[PDB]
């Protein structure tokens, strides 16, 4: 539903530190490995909002979404 | 059916043009076609640094499959890129998922081998839920399947080399990190690429400037990852200088404050003067509009050249006979020379102007990405830093040799003249105490940041025992605070341009200045969590007071040099070569004479007044007072503190004595005028 906007959707996820793993489980896709081709592609538009050390935790982590 | 749904096509997408063009890269190209043409082990992962296109390796096979330079067993293949995401989003039921992922191996096993499927971020797919590390195992088994791998190096050691069953049914297909001249090639593609995109001309000076300035300063990622992140970002910044003009927001501003202005009045004069600036304003909103429409119809057209080129592709391909002639030597020499027409029209008409990327913008681009001050000088700035030695002596008097060499060190890093492999400078500060050096490096922050201390003050009188050098570094693996690295390198490698003030470096045990080897030589410190931390942007200074009583002793008579002579011995008799060696400057302070400390007195009673003033009562002074407060300030061995200390006891004890007594009214000139021997309040 926002490829069907056609790049008009500014989309603002606060705490992008928390997205890195969001549900993460048996069978799961852990909510970075699905934005992970669609931020890759420049096809969305996120914003990210995080702290400073929540940024060193989290995403650096993890140089694919970094 | 399966292979429908749940599969993207590369192929399609490099036949309708939809990915870019893939240079360089023809090794592992000609590796990947070798590992997938074989009997056993036939499928390859990418294994390399994140960012260096494995992807585009993968996306550059496809477009050589349709421009068909393949080898002819792969000739008429197709390339699914795989997606997890629909595959695992739609089983609600038990065994939905391994239905689904059972269909789409059937009907790979139906297409017969024709079908090469790329399967991005492996680790991803390895756990699913038997999910499909026991499912794709019999066609990576028996070589069925083609699966063509791409992960980062980081994620391959552990979702990956956890299992053999699993590792060695692929082949570690180690793409390289590209160096500084592939990095140019590609940014020239892209700059086709690109060009079409944000209706801009990139000139080939600022690629080759972006990619050396891409290589130099930032160093958390990787080519040709940062190139392309500083062309595309450039060009944007032109894009949006473009789309806005300030001149006009100037014209609007004043015509609507003498609109506001007349309407209130309503001697006039100011109808004359709007309808003027009116004229002016739609004047320069007409010729806005028509380089507007002139770099609309240049863009527009250079669209058009991109479709002729790709139709002229298609016909490469297919292979029709008049279609090539007409299509490029009626519309190629055409469109160009209406284009180079286009060009140099707007040379000479853009004017209120840039729509081309140089170099400026790249390292605008640059220095708002790090904070490297990279980006040419304004000339406020710099005026601003020919004028050093001024801004420093507003916070220092005294002491000239430091401001110089300091001043120095600031001016060779501005103009480019300082060596990539250090930092900027790296003073160690001598001389005894109460003279300037702490005050010196906060003149420092204060000129550079505007702040005081907006800088990473190290203490390193808390590094009397050896093994708090971690405190800085960090904490090695399998330990407590291995979670959150050190001081030092945390607190630079977010901002790579800092002074960090190392705070009278000689009390601690010297294994901290072992790590200062390290750093003062190569700007280069291995933290705790095992990374690097660029340090070549920084300014270390190290303050000490290690030749107090020579410094005292010989000052008089004795100039510079020979003074830096002797106190380097003394020094050398303190610290072993190796750090000494590596020192930019020892820079040599020496004890303050009268009328410095007079100065020092001016300075600290205007931020006395600046209290005092802020908090509502005004305070001049007689000379005599601050002869009183010079002659009982001055003695050599503890320097310009008892200044501070006499000039806090005879005003601030009986003037805040007075203040609290409900005496000192508000409003009135408090006169610090002098009793026979004291310094006293008047009211009158
Ligand atoms: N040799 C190259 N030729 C052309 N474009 C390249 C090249 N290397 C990288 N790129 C571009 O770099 C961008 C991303 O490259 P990718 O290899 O996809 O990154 P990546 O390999 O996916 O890194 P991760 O870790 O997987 S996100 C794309 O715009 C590519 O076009
Ligand atoms: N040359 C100077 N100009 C202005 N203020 C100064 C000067 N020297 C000292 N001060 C004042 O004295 C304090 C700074 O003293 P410092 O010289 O920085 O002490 P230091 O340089 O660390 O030497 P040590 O190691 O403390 S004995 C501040 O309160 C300054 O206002």
């Amino acid at each position: 539903d926002l490829a069907k906007q056609e790049g008009n959707v500014i989309l603002f996820i606060d705490a992008l530190h928390t997205m890195v793993g969001a549900g993460k489980a048996d069978g799961a896709m852990d909510a970075g490995n699905m934005l992970k081709p669609a931020l890759a592609r420049g096809e969305l538009h996120c914003v990210g909002a995080t702290t400073l050390d929540e940024y060193r935790q989290y995403i650096e982590k993890d140089a694919a979404l970094e | 059916q399966a292979l429908k749904k749940y599969t993207i096509d590369l192929t399609e997408r490099a036949e309708q043009g939809k990915l870019d063009p893939v240079i360089g890269r023809d090794e592992e190209i000609r590796r990947t076609i070798q590992v997938l043409q074989r009997r056993t082990k036939n499928n390859p992962v990418l294994i390399g640094e994140p960012g260096v296109g494995k992807t585009a390796i993968v996306e550059g096979l496809a477009q050589r499959i349709i421009n068909g330079e393949v080898p002819e067993g792969l000739k008429g293949r197709r390339v699914l890129a795989l997606d997890m995401g629909a595959l695992v989003a739609g089983a609600k039921y038990r065994g939905e998922f391994e239905e689904r992922l059972k269909g789409v191996l059937n009907d790979l096993a139906k297409q017969e081998g024709n079908v090469i499927l790329f399967i991005d971020a492996l680790h991803t797919m390895v756990g699913a839920g038997m999910d499909a590390g026991n499912m794709l195992k019999p066609a990576l088994a028996r070589g069925e399947l083609h699966c063509v791998g791409a992960t980062t190096l980081d994620e391959y050691r552990q979702y990956i080399e956890k299992d053999a069953a699993l590792e060695r049914r692929f082949q570690k297909v180690f793409v390289a990190e590209p160096s500084v001249e592939d990095t140019i090639a590609i940014l020239r593609g892209l700059k086709e690429r690109y060009e079409l995109h944000h209706h801009v001309q990139i000139t080939d000076p600022a690629i080759v400037a972006a990619a050396t300035l891409s290589h130099r300063y930032i160093a958390d990622r990787q080519l040709p990852d940062k190139a392309i992140d500083l062309i595309d970002e450039a060009a944007s910044s032109i894009r949006m200088q473009i789309d806005s003009p300030e001149e006009l927001d100037r014209l609007d501003r004043r015509i609507i404050q003498l609109k506001l202005e007349q309407q209130a009045l309503m001697l006039d004069m100011l109808n004359e003067e709007l309808s003027d600036k009116e004229r002016q304003y739609s004047e320069l909103e007409e010729e806005w509009k028509a380089e507007k429409a002139s770099l609309s119809g240049t863009q527009t057209i250079k669209a058009e050249l991109e479709q002729a080129k790709i139709a002229i592709e298609q016909a490469r391909r297919v292979g029709d006979l008049a279609r090539m002639s007409e299509l490029q030597y009626g519309k190629i020499p055409e469109l160009e020379k209406q284009l180079e027409a286009a060009t140099q029209l707007e040379g000479k008409t853009m004017r209120l102007l840039r729509n081309k990327v140089t170099d400026a913008e790249i390292a605008e681009v640059l220095a708002r990405w790090t904070g490297i001050p990279v980006s040419r000088m304004m000339e406020s700035e710099r005026e601003k830093l020919l004028r050093m030695e001024q801004e420093l002596h507003h916070r220092v008097i005294g002491q000239n040799e430091a401001v110089d060499a300091v001043s120095n060190a600031i001016r060779r890093s501005r103009a480019g003249l300082a060596d990539p492999n250090r930092p900027i400078g790296s003073f160690l500060f001598l001389g005894p105490t109460g003279v300037g050096k702490t005050e010196l490096c906060k003149a420092l922050a204060n000129f550079m940041f505007d702040s005081d201390e907006a800088m990473v003050r190290i203490d390193m009188s808390e590094f009397m025992e050896k093994h708090s050098v971690s405190r800085l570094v960090g904490a090695p693996p399998g330990y407590v605070g291995y979670e959150e690295g050190g001081y030092l390198t945390e607190a630079v490698r977010r901002r790579p341009y800092s002074v960090i003030l190392l705070d009278a470096v000689e009390k601690a045990h010297p294994d901290v200045f072992n790590i200062l080897l390290q750093v003062l030589d190569d700007g280069r410190l291995t933290d705790g969590q095992g990374r690097t931390v660029d340090f070549r942007n920084t300014v270390v200074i190290m303050t000490s007071n290690l030749g107090s009583d020579l410094i005292q002793e010989r000052f008089g008579e004795l100039d510079y040099a020979h003074m830096k002579e002797l106190v380097l011995g003394v020094v050398s008799h303190n610290f072993r070569p190796e750090f000494i060696n590596r020192i930019d400057e020892v820079v040599v302070f020496h004890p303050l004479g009268e009328q410095h400390i007079a100065s020092i007195a001016q300075i600290q009673l205007k931020r006395l007044y600046k209290r005092l003033e802020e908090r509502g009562y005004e305070i001049h002074i007689s000379d005599e007072a601050l002869k009183l407060l010079s002659e009982n300030g001055y003695d050599p061995v503890y320097g310009a503190r008892p200044l501070k200390r006499a000039i806090q006891q005879q005003i601030e004890n009986p003037l805040a004595q007075q203040i609290l007594s409900g005496e000192l009214v508000p409003g009135k000139v408090i006169r610090l005028e002098v009793n026979e021997d004291r310094i006293v309040a008047v009211q009158h």
